[PDB]
């Protein structure tokens, strides 16, 4: 048997899960199966692949290459003072600000920004979109304030 | 790093309020434009396959232990080459003790 | 030995080509969003033809009009 993680029934582990009611945090092996909807559609693997990868856990992480903390914040294009090498990103932020004119920059922005870069070959790859990205952000985080390049 | 020019000795950050001021234990500061504002960075797949087999890389042509193949030098015209297979990526590098480098590494 | 292995040769580089064109498309696509149901050339121009692969020149129309995907993925991965 395997030993390497997710995977971990090497030995005694998962006996000692069972009998010592380790709990969901503990388990070094779990599993789930999951029977998709209605029995017709069920008996295709196509359309059983493509709903595997919508179930799937996506985090921020694994669909950025870079990110950088920078100690800046911003007052519009009236005040600039940014990162030297950063500092390029008014170049889009000026398209950013008169394309999405709905959420100017608040009153209360602090002088901190981190500027992250997105793995476009890991959005083709699992068709995670810049639209769904930012929406999903801004709902989950309110205290920060978003920009973002045109992802086309 | 920011190293005081007096004490030799390392400077807080101390971000005050709408800049970096650099502060020492003597009392010196000596501020920060621009090029300080970088807090923090994490970039992913880098530092790896560039930086941590560097010196491997250029002694493998002279390991005895190292695995050849039979492949024409462009350079040197040896009859073989020393292969080389790094990362979890499985990337294969051809070598030689001419200082031909596949372009790759 | 009848079988000619010259024959056997290139039939494989045109397998293993599209099997690993395949392998790697197994849930992307050539013109990205995996989208393997119907949309644009991600999976199928009708029929089972992107695993069967004897339906023959649907593979060899699809495959060389992404080959050069192919081919520019494939560097990108080697680094
Ligand atoms: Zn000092
Ligand atoms: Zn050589």
């Amino acid at each position: 048997r395997s030993v390497a993680g997710g995977t971990n029934k090497s030995g005694i582990v998962r006996p000692q899960e069972i009998f010592s009611a380790k709990p969901v945090e503990a388990e070094q092996s779990s599993e789930m199966l999951l029977r998709l909807k209605n029995p017709e559609v069920e008996t295709n693997k196509t359309y059983a692949q493509e709903i595997a990868n919508s179930i799937e856990l996506i985090t921020f992480e694994r669909l950025i290459l870079q990110w950088h903390l920078l100690y800046e914040t911003y007052s519009s294009t009236k005040k600039n003072v940014m990162y030297p090498d950063f500092a390029s990103d008014v170049e889009w932020m000026t398209d950013f600000l008169e394309n999405h004119p709905l959420l100017q920059p608040p009153e209360d922005i602090a002088n901190w920004c981190i500027r992250l870069e997105l793995n476009k070959t890991t959005m083709i790859l699992k068709s995670i979109s810049l639209e769904s990205i930012i929406n999903s952000l801004r709902a989950k985080h309110p205290n920060t304030y978003i920009m973002h390049s045109v992802e086309n | 790093m920011k190293i005081c020019k007096a004490c030799s000795s390392c400077m807080v950050r101390t971000y005050v309020d709408g800049n970096i001021i650099f502060r020492c234990s003597c009392g010196e500061s000596v501020q920060g434009d621009s090029q300080n504002l970088l807090v923090s960075s994490k970039v992913y797949h880098t530092g790896e396959m560039e930086d941590k087999y560097k010196i491997f890389i250029k002694n493998a042509p002279f390991d005895p232990t190292n695995c050849q193949i039979k492949k024409d030098c462009p350079n040197c015209h040896l009859d073989y080459l020393t292969q080389i297979c790094i990362g979890s990526q499985k990337i294969i590098i051809l070598v030689c003790r001419c200082g031909y480098m596949s372009n790759r590494g | 030995g009848q079988l000619n292995i010259k024959k056997v040769q290139t039939a494989l580089k045109a397998s293993l080509e599209f099997n690993t064109f395949y392998a790697f498309y197994e849930s992307r696509c050539p013109k990205g969003g995996l989208h393997d149901f119907q949309d644009k050339k991600c999976v199928k121009c009708g029929l089972f033809t992107y695993i069967i692969y004897d339906h023959l020149s649907q593979p060899e129309l699809v495959h060389d009009y992404y080959n050069n995907y192919k081919d520019q993925y494939d560097k990108e991965k080697m680094s």
